[PDB]
């Protein structure tokens, strides 16, 4: 019996320990031609990236319509209690609860054909995150889990959340639509079924709340909208290509009509594509 | 606490209340996900009306979900009279433990797991939380089998308890396990509980 369950009641190494090729290098090590759709569809990202813009800024009382343009993609990352509660470590800024989470006007600033990317934890978020899709407008569309190994670090580690069942291995990213997106009319606006909807890496040193840089990845590679938001990100996170708005940002550079700039005339709020991609990209 | 028992039957129909109460409620159903497949749903006002309520007091369902079931199981959920507690995710490995990432396997994304609502319902006890992880490593086996590894899970979870299956197969019987599906050989009861509320109910059968 090759049950990985009963393997970690016997050890404390997680069944996803052993999940092989899960990096962003080794899964298409031997795949050339995947490889090569990664590493083109990474350069068209790069070239049309926008330099990191940033601003500091109080979220609960900040008029979010202020950021503009409208966004193809907004990465949503507050701040829950349960990160600390879980790791038992006292936070630096406030936490976010699911109604301080809802508040937030985010059908303001979202393009009428646009995305979102919710960091949702593994209690309740996994309800009250799809409640707060519908507030503003998105319908949930596919569930990014970031799986966690303890291959360093063998063992069980005690839930803290006293409704629990199960020990909890995962954090959940719920991916939101809104409006009409067709994958086979809009190609020029998503490229589908580049990447899986599974992260897979070494649960975090003990006082880090980072989530995996691979999501951003996966936002980059599905749709081509150059216009990103991410909402909650820190000094750590700034990224080309992304605008970051935080409260514990340390700096600010954001000028909204130099940001605008980089997406009107004689530029494009998408990146368009090349015909090598074209060629390797799935397709129906 | 008996071998395996089970029940070929439609469960849109068969009065469930002669089966008594269980531990643990599983179930993997035909959701209507609003596409074409090669296999029958059930639907939406089918699913609701299904009688889960009757089969426990106090315990825990496992429901898998997929599509636009996540949402629709968390209503079921709700309406039974649970509260989403837990979500097994099952990461589906090949035959060298990885995971396929090629093809299109999802409308957006491509689809590495299938997810499985946890539920509880009243005040359960002797019951042992945190024994495994929520997530499950296996291969895809034969005809659309959900991994075996769930029973060890549930097992563990609630040793010694009398649990039901919904929409299972010949190779989901189990002992402890009362299964139901129409894809069974016959009826197979040894409780003699059971045994004597299925001679009431159905006289001739
Ligand atoms: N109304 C109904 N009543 C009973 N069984 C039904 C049913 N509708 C569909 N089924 C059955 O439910 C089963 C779904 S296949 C279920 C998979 C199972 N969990 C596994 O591990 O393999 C099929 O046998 C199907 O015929």
């Amino acid at each position: 019996h090759n049950d990985y369950c009963q393997h970690f009641v016997d050890t404390g190494h997680r069944p996803q320990n052993f999940i092989r090729d899960v990096g962003l290098a080794d899964r298409f090590e031997e795949y050339p031609k995947l490889r090569e759709l990664i590493r083109l569809k990474d350069e068209l990202i790069a070239k049309s990236n926008t330099p990191p813009m940033y601003l500091q800024a109080d979220i609960e009382a900040f008029d979010i319509r202020e950021l503009t343009p409208k966004f193809d993609v907004i990465l949503l990352e507050p701040p829950l209690e349960e990160y600390y509660r879980e790791t038992g470590i006292t936070a630096n800024e406030k936490c976010w609860t699911w109604d301080d989470i809802m508040k937030l006007e985010i059908d303001e600033i979202a393009a009428p054909r646009s995305f979102i990317f919710l960091w949702c934890g593994s209690g309740e978020g996994l309800d009250l995150g799809r409640v707060c899709l519908r507030k503003w407008g998105y319908r949930r569309c596919e569930d990014i889990c970031w799986i966690k190994t303890n291959k360093n670090n063998p063992g069980k580690t005690k839930t803290l959340d006293p409704k629990a069942v199960f020990q909890r291995t995962k954090e959940h990213c719920l991916m939101g639509i809104k409006g009409t997106v067709k994958r086979s009319t809009d190609g020029d606006f998503i490229h589908a079924n580049v990447d899986i909807d599974l992260i897979i890496t070494e649960e975090p040193e003990i006082g880090n709340i980072e989530k995996p840089v691979e999501i951003f990845h996966i936002i980059e590679h599905f749709c081509l909208g150059r216009r990103r938001l991410h909402l909650f990100g820190r000094d750590s996170t700034i990224r080309p290509g992304w605008l970051t708005v935080g409260p514990t940002l340390t700096n600010s550079n954001y000028n909204a009509e130099t940001y605008a700039s980089y997406f009107s005339a004689p530029n494009s709020y998408l990146t368009g594509c090349t015909e090598e991609i074209e060629r390797l990209r799935p397709k129906s | 606490l008996f071998p395996p028992q089970w029940i070929c039957c439609d469960i849109r129909y068969l009065d469930v209340s002669i089966l008594g109460k269980f531990a643990v409620v599983m179930a993997d159903p035909p959701w209507d996900i609003h596409m074409e497949l090669p296999y029958g749903t059930l639907t939406d006002d089918e699913m609701r009306r299904l009688n889960i309520p009757v089969l426990q007091d106090d315990g825990f369902l496992f429901l898998w979900v997929t599509g636009r079931a996540m949402e629709l199981g968390r209503e079921c959920l709700n309406l039974w009279g649970y509260e989403r507690v837990d979500e097994i995710i099952w990461v589906k490995t090949n035959q060298l433990q990885r995971i396929i990432r090629t093809g299109r396997t999802g409308h957006w994304l491509n689809h590495g797991k299938e997810h499985c609502l946890v539920g509880v319902k009243g005040n359960p006890q002797g019951f042992n939380q945190g024994l495994d992880c929520d997530v499950i490593v296996a291969e895809v086996r034969s005809t659309s089998h959900k991994p075996d590894e769930i029973y060890g899970m549930i097992e563990r979870l609630s040793p010694g308890t009398r649990k039901i299956e919904l929409f299972g197969r010949p190779h989901n019987v189990q002992p402890n396990w009362i299964t139901l599906g129409n894809q069974l050989d016959g009826i197979h009861l040894l409780d003699p509980d059971v045994v004597a509320r299925f001679k009431q109910r159905y006289p001739d059968g």
